[PDB]
RNA sequence: CUGGCGGUGCUUCAUAUCCCUCUAGAGGAGCCUGUUCUGUAAUCGAUAAACCCCGAUCAACCUCACCACCUCUUGCUCAGCCUAUAUACCGCCAUCUUCAGCAAACCCUGAUGAAGGCUACAAAGUAAGCGCAAGUACCCACGUAAAGACGUUAGGUCAAGGUGUAGCCCAUGAGGUGGCAAGAAAUGGGCUACAUUUUCUACCCCAGAAACGAUAGCCCUUAUGAAAUAAGGGUCGAAGGUGGAUUUAGCA
């Protein structure tokens, strides 16, 4: 519990785009409560949409060796749920980021975050 | 400890063709041009020639992993539906299921 | 079966709309509704017998 | 029989500190007896001591909500504290208006690399910095994609490379390059041509 | 007839665990997801090579624990691991169960470099839910 | 009979720990807590209402078993025990007995419920010798008590969502209130923006009705709301369009423009358009490619050879 | 290869065909000649890291593959049927 | 007595279904696609619902485990086994399935025979268990999705893995160039077009005339490359003649 602040430059996120990808909507509930729950305790603004899925089914044959009357339906979906936060310190968002992923549904609840620094000119 | 003798012939076929590529492309390059004479040409097409057999990427045979199955084989999966579909049956795959819709 | 069993057509019926009744009215209200469609449009240039003319002359959908 | 700190749990018990790391359900260690399971047409949703739906859930028992707070109240530190930059990002794009996105994707298995999510571009602003006015009538349409019609995003993105710092450092040199081969004009910088004008410059 | 997961029925006296009293359609409804990796997102890679490992690993879990296991294994992946729920079968001696599972951790562990920690759940009487 | 005292008591337990040991600390908390603590802490990633986590009171979901009926000594209190539900002939005999003494003197619900109430069997024509002598009992002429106490079992029948109101019309920018419609019809999609009085032209986006639809028939079709209201030209509108082709994009600016015009019209001329149907969307989608077959819907051609 | 295993009970049930386990490969002792300080020892009282020879290894399958004939030979023990009225029939059986 | 079967009697249903009505295509020629296989040094498994635009979602070689030529005993696997066994299975899938029953445990009846058990103004039937049902997803619970139960077809698969018996032990195995991708003989299906809105043009629904189809070659072999099947670029800008029962699905 120590702050550990030093004197060197650090990095200022510029409009910090997130977006999480899920199948089920269950899950992807669970995930999003818990980083609204987490910026909310952090100190930061969210906003979500109502996106559709991904339909990219691919079929092939029923059986696994001959006949090919029948076939199957395979497909994944997906669901966006943006979260995009704005200003927030370098280390602030590298903790965020481990205490997202120290428990991030494995498969499920895909992370999207895109990043976007500034670096100062000469 | 391949089972048919097809995996490992896809196998050479594969390091052989990931072997050298560099001098694949450039020739490649080469060949499809109007500048220059047919002569470079010519010349860089029997280079590319002079190579060894089995070291090309044309022999490679997308097959599955199994036992080199080539019948409704997903390269992104690389494996067959043999196992695959069973597990899309069950439910140990982070979404790909059966298209409820 | 594409139709589905809840939602049904609609009356186009207008011009008699103009002046049992009540609840005849009532009756029509309380129905899953529908959209018109477009080439079979009941308008006022809706004649059944040049209508069913233009239907049969139709080819490839292109009434 | 009795396993320890299962059903004999002191009751208002810090939730916390029962899931500190983050492990399976366990049935054998939770005191909430969750009725997980199919019912039958004359049956009933298996008890808890054993139901693999339990397991196969991702489990969030770990880092409850107050477990949570608690949490980020503790970690609150291991920080550094941002000026008041004011939010809008009005005042960010008034001052330093470069921009340089990046991402990073998530994957799950022993591998941990993804250099995939290396999209960057070079968006830096060519009147802000101040350093060659003379590529006004230069940049403005030496540069593909550019030249907006409403709206004004002078970026020479040029991702020719991936990293990032690298990227920077090439800005900065093209920069200079620019600077020194544009303050000594090459040829058709003024007399353009008689059929294409981004900026009227003689003759006509 | 297809008869994928689905058990055909012969007379209401078949004792079937939980996880195989499930049909594989009811994947979004009633039964859950095993196995977890981004392998099977639109769209992430690493999905052949995690696919093959959980396939190994389930079939080496039900090897060494010959006939301890009430159920079939729930794979999970939590960092650099690879995390096993079980419903293990109270056959042999607690001794013994750690022994094999600190000799497979530290088999796998200088195997794969990954530790892959599992974790038990001792039942005696396997979880029967219907009687096909 | 004790597995349901049991089970009751593993409820409460449960119920008692979920209050102490969590955050919510009042034992009186609803099940809107428990409900988000399903959604939160348990991720089921499932849809089903019956295989997700429900935690209950077990009277509400167990299909209680009818305790012993009799203690020791045998002896039945119930003095119709061996006619089978003793409460359903008690019941029958209770209303055989009230209409002998009414004649002397001169919706219904569904089976499920009745099972859950109670937990005797039921088959159909049980069911319907009860229902006629339901009928029998309230078109007899009887009493009041006897009546009140028959139709206590008629309970609410349900009756909601039948007209139209107004739609948004925003009283902003001027007194003229302009409405913002949209309407869908085969995967499409447009907005009409249509005001309020004002005898001019109907423009869509700078370009009139007249250059926008060449055909009659897509004439009257967008004619046909102002055809109904007999205001042909009072209103000007500036209609947009995103996605679908022709007579998709005509139905949509259509339901559009009634909608809008609906916004500011009598109620009897908004219901009768309801009627007719302008104000909906028909969900009538191409076909799909059927994957067991080859074409569009035409299965497989000598498949049977 | 691996890709050529699976379980055990279907390739049973495909070998007897009906239709139109380890107790002799044990578990704790390893199947490997060696003496470890778990179990073939003192349970935890002289608990060291020893290896046996390959032969006395042999020697332990040997005798395993003996109790499993034993086993087997017991299987085939005999049993005692009285006879009903007729040889092999359930005539006069009580 | 149970079942099968009847050009078997009576009664009720079929709502694209079985007919009384209507649509585009096969019953006219060329390219691709298969099969039994004569060429052969060239797997060919099913060969009437259950098999072929199935490896084909592609036969320059990769596909090809077939021989012309060389190879080996540790056989990359404590092999290959595509050498027979799938009419010996696990496993997988197809019609009936356009369905509604299928059954453990009991009771009654047939002078106690194989067997049957239905009449709600009620004559012996009670029925946990599975399925229809029910329940659940995207856009709802609809439309689209999952299931279509016991069982005939000894339905097809050693051809994804092992598999009841046999064997190659110095191969019956696979590995290095070559090849089968034209039809002795029979033929379905995808495209080219069989003509007057076919082929050509403007108004982004303001009208007519001759009364149209490189279908394949040759090189760069595209897409690659040791080596080239419909080709992006130079030669077919024409020639065929809506066909008789029958046939496929279709209530918007
Ligand atoms: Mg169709
Ligand atoms: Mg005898
Ligand atoms: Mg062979
Ligand atoms: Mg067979
Ligand atoms: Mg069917
Ligand atoms: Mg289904
Ligand atoms: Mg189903
Ligand atoms: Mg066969």
């Amino acid at each position: 519990p120590v702050v550990t602040i030093s004197d060197e430059p650090d990095i200022l996120y510029k409009r910090l785009s997130v977006l999480v990808k899920g199948h089920d909507k269950a899950v992807l509930d669970s995930y999003e409560y818990f980083a609204v729950l987490a910026a909310k305790e952090l100190g930061i603004s969210i906003k979500v949409h109502e996106p559709p899925r991904k339909i990219e089914r691919f079929t092939l044959l029923q059986s696994v060796h001959i006949y090919k009357k029948h076939r199957v339906q395979y497909e994944m979906r997906t669901l966006y749920r943006c979260l995009e936060l704005e200003h927030l310190t370098g280390s602030t968002a590298d903790v965020y980021l481990e205490y997202i992923q120290r428990n991030l549904p494995e498969g499920v609840a895909m992370e999207v975050t895109k990043t976007q620094l500034e670096q100062l000119p000469e | 400890h391949y089972v048919d003798w097809r995996m490992w012939r896809d196998v050479k076929r594969r390091k052989m063709a990931y072997e050298y590529a560099d001098e694949r492309l450039r020739i490649n390059s080469l060949r499809k041009n109007t500048i220059l004479p047919k002569i470079l040409q010519d010349v860089a097409d029997e280079e590319i020639a002079a190579l060894p057999r089995d070291s090309c990427p044309v022999r490679i045979r997308n097959r599955c992993v199994m036992t080199s199955r080539p019948r409704g084989v997903k390269r992104r999966w690389r494996l067959s539906r043999i196992v695959f579909r069973h597990l899309a049956d069950h439910g140990q795959l982070s979404g790909i299921q059966r298209a409820t819709w | 079966s594409r139709y589905s069993p809840e939602f049904k057509d609609p009356l186009i019926d207008k011009e008699y709309y103009r002046k049992e009744e009540k609840y005849v009215r009532e009756l029509k209200k309380t129905q899953l509704i529908k959209a018109a469609p477009a080439g079979k449009t009941s308008s006022v240039f809706e004649d059944p017998v040049i209508s069913k003319f233009t239907n049969m002359m139709m080819i490839g959908g292109n009434k | 029989a009795l396993p320890p700190r299962t059903e004999k749990m002191a009751v208002d018990q810090d939730w916390p500190s029962v899931y500190p790391v983050a492990a399976p359900f366990k049935p054998s260690a939770v005191p909430l007896p969750v009725r997980m399971g199919y019912p039958v047409k004359k049956g009933v949703p298996m008890a808890k001591e054993g139901n693999l739906e339990l397991l196969k859930i991702p489990n969030f028992l770990h880092l409850t909500p107050v477990a949570i707070k608690k949490h980020c109240e503790a970690l609150k530190d291991f920080c550094t504290e941002w000026p008041a930059a004011l939010d809008s990002d009005e005042k960010c794009e008034k001052h330093f208006p470069i921009e340089i996105d990046s991402t990073d994707y998530v994957s799950s298995g022993p591998s941990v690399r993804n250099p995939r999510a290396r999209v960057v571009v070079l968006r830096v602003k060519l009147s802000s910095l101040n350093l060659d006015d003379h590529a006004k009538k230069k940049l403005i349409k030496l540069v593909g994609e550019r030249y907006c019609k409403t709206t004004d995003v002078l970026t020479i993105k040029t991702d020719r490379c991936p990293l990032r710092r690298q990227n920077y450092d090439y800005a900065v040199y093209l920069l200079t390059v620019l600077y020194h081969e544009s303050w000594n004009t090459e040829e058709w910088e003024k007399s353009k041509t008689e059929a294409d004008m981004e900026e009227y410059i003689w003759e006509n | 007839k297809n008869r994928a997961a689905r058990v055909r029925v012969s007379k209401g006296d078949k004792p079937v665990t939980y996880e195989e009293a499930h049909a594989p359609h009811y994947i979004a409804h009633r039964k859950g997801w095993l196995s977890l990796h981004t392998g099977n997102l639109d769209g992430e890679d690493h999905a052949a090579e995690r696919t093959v490992e959980d396939v190994f690993l389930r079939k080496f879990m039900w090897g060494t624990f010959p006939g301890c296991l009430a159920d079939q294994l729930v794979l999970k992946r939590r960092g650099n691991q690879l995390e096993i729920c079980a419903v293990v079968l109270r056959q042999l001696s607690p001794h013994k169960y750690y022994f094999l599972v600190g000799y497979s951790e530290t088999l796998l562990s200088y195997f794969y470099k990954c530790p892959v920690r599992l974790h038990l759940q001792t039942v005696p009487s396997k979880v029967v839910y219907k009687y096909l | 009979e004790d597995f349901i005292k049991k089970q009751i008591e593993e409820f409460n337990i449960g119920k008692r720990h979920l209050a102490n040991m969590m955050g919510e600390d009042p034992e009186t908390f609803t099940q809107e807590d428990i409900d988000r603590a399903i959604a939160y802490l348990f991720p089921s990633g499932l849809f089903e209402k019956r295989a997700r986590p429900v935690m209950k009171h077990p009277e509400q979901i167990f299909p209680r078993q009818r305790a012993i009926q009799w203690g020791e000594d045998g002896r039945p209190f119930h003095y119709l025990f061996y006619t089978g539900k003793q409460s359903y002939y008690s019941l029958m005999h209770d209303v055989y007995g009230m209409l002998l003494n009414l004649e002397k003197h001169q919706r219904w619900l569904i089976k499920e419920e009745l099972e859950e109430m109670l937990v005797e069997k039921l088959s159909d024509l049980d069911y319907m010798q009860f229902i006629r002598l339901l009928e029998k009992l309230l078109t007899s002429q009887c009493g009041a008590a006897e009546e009140e106490f028959v139709q206590r079992f008629r309970r609410s029948v349900t009756l909601e969502s039948k007209k139209q109101l107004i739609e948004p019309v925003q009283y902003d920018e001027q007194g003229m209130a302009f409405s913002k419609s949209e309407g869908k019809r085969k995967t499409a999609k447009a907005e009409a923006i249509v005001y309020k009085h004002g005898s001019g032209r109907i423009k869509v986006n700078g370009i009139d009705y007249q250059l926008y639809f060449p055909i009659t028939q897509d004439r009257e079709q967008l004619m046909f709301p102002f055809h109904f209201v007999d205001r042909l030209g009072k209103h000007d509108v500036t209609c947009t369009v995103s996605g679908g082709g022709r007579s998709a994009q005509a139905g949509a600016i259509r339901l559009a423009m009634a909608k809008a015009l609906c916004s500011f019209v009598t109620e009897d001329e908004v219901e009768w358009m309801r009627q007719a149907g302008l104000l909906t969307t028909d969900p009538r989608v191409r076909e799909r490619k059927k994957p067991g077959q080859e074409g569009a819907r035409r299965k497989f051609t000598w498949k049977k050879r | 290869s691996f890709f050529t295993k699976l379980t055990a009970d279907e390739l049973w049930k495909g070998a007897l065909a009906e239709t139109g386990l380890n107790r002799g490969q044990i578990i704790g002792e390893g199947r490997y000649g060696f003496l470890w300080p778990g179990l073939n020892v003192p349970l935890m009282k002289v608990q060291t890291i020893a290896q046996r020879s390959k032969e006395e290894q042999e020697k332990v399958e040997a005798d395993m593959i003996q109790q499993r004939e034993e086993w087997d030979r017991k299987k085939k023990m005999k049993v005692k049927r009285e006879r009903g009225w007729s040889g092999n029939s359930w005539g006069g059986i009580s």
